[PDB]
């Protein structure tokens, strides 16, 4: 059914967290669980502490996101 | 350093000097070889190059070994305290930073030069600053005992400084 909810804000990454995890300070607003998106997983993309990135997040936990954009 | 004795020597004529500073003329090599002889000491040829060859009579091995002493001695209290470099990272975190201080601050109190090193391997924006708040951070903490000396200072790949200890 897709809830459509999927929150497209942008952020600056703020900590290298263990096993692909980034707190990454949003534009919008707080810093949030940012676990990287599996296609990024697929073509490589080391995300490094400084970048700004596209977080996919859920309204229920706004605090724990997805990475989309690579830079 | 490092000289010839009394039959090595290929001169006719050498300026002849006593132990104390005697200088008993310019003398053919045969008559200060006697005399040489006689003392129960050496015939040594300390200027080789000078007009006519500088000859001064000593005991060569003791001389030597004068020497040695003095140098070794000397040389090995005026040893330098070299460089000690610490490597790190940009993303680096609190444990670790904390040990490479205490390290840092080991070698300072020891007296050695501090190379602080980050290395990087490409995506070179956020990795200036980042380098510069660990590395200033590290030296600001060591503020007490420690002088910078050079800068945060690029080197291609590389981020680098240098810390000199406050009382040497
Ligand atoms: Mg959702």
């Amino acid at each position: 059914a897709k809830e459509k909810d999927t929150i497209r804000t942008e952020g600056v990454v703020t900590e290298a967290l263990p096993n692909a995890t980034f707190r990454v300070k949003l534009d919008s607003g707080p810093e949030i669980l940012a676990y990287i998106s599996g296609k990024m997983r697929m073509h490589y993309i080391r995300i490094l502490p400084g970048d700004r990135v596209v977080v996919e997040i859920t309204p229920y936990d706004p605090t724990r996101g997805r990475i989309v954009y690579r830079k | 350093k490092e000289y010839l004795t009394n039959e090595r020597i290929r001169a006719k004529q050498v300026r002849v000097v006593g132990p104390d500073g005697k200088q008993l003329g310019i003398m053919d090599t045969r008559e200060a070889l006697r005399l040489a002889q006689e003392m129960d000491l050496d015939l040594v040829l300390v200027g080789p190059n000078a007009d006519p060859p500088v000859a001064r009579i000593m005991d060569y091995s003791k001389w030597r070994y004068e020497q040695q002493m003095a140098e070794k001695e000397a040389r090995k209290k005026a040893k330098r305290t070299e460089v000690k470099s610490i490597k790190f990272r940009v993303k680096i975190d609190e444990h670790d930073y904390q040990t490479k201080l205490g390290h840092i601050k080991r070698f300072l109190q020891e007296g050695h030069k501090v190379k602080v090193t980050i290395m990087f391997r490409g995506r070179e924006v956020a990795h200036p600053e980042l380098g510069e708040r660990i590395l200033n951070r590290v030296t600001e903490d060591l503020k007490d005992l420690a002088v910078v000396e050079m800068k945060p200072e690029m080197l291609g790949r590389d981020m680098n400084m240098l810390l000199a200890p406050v009382k040497v």
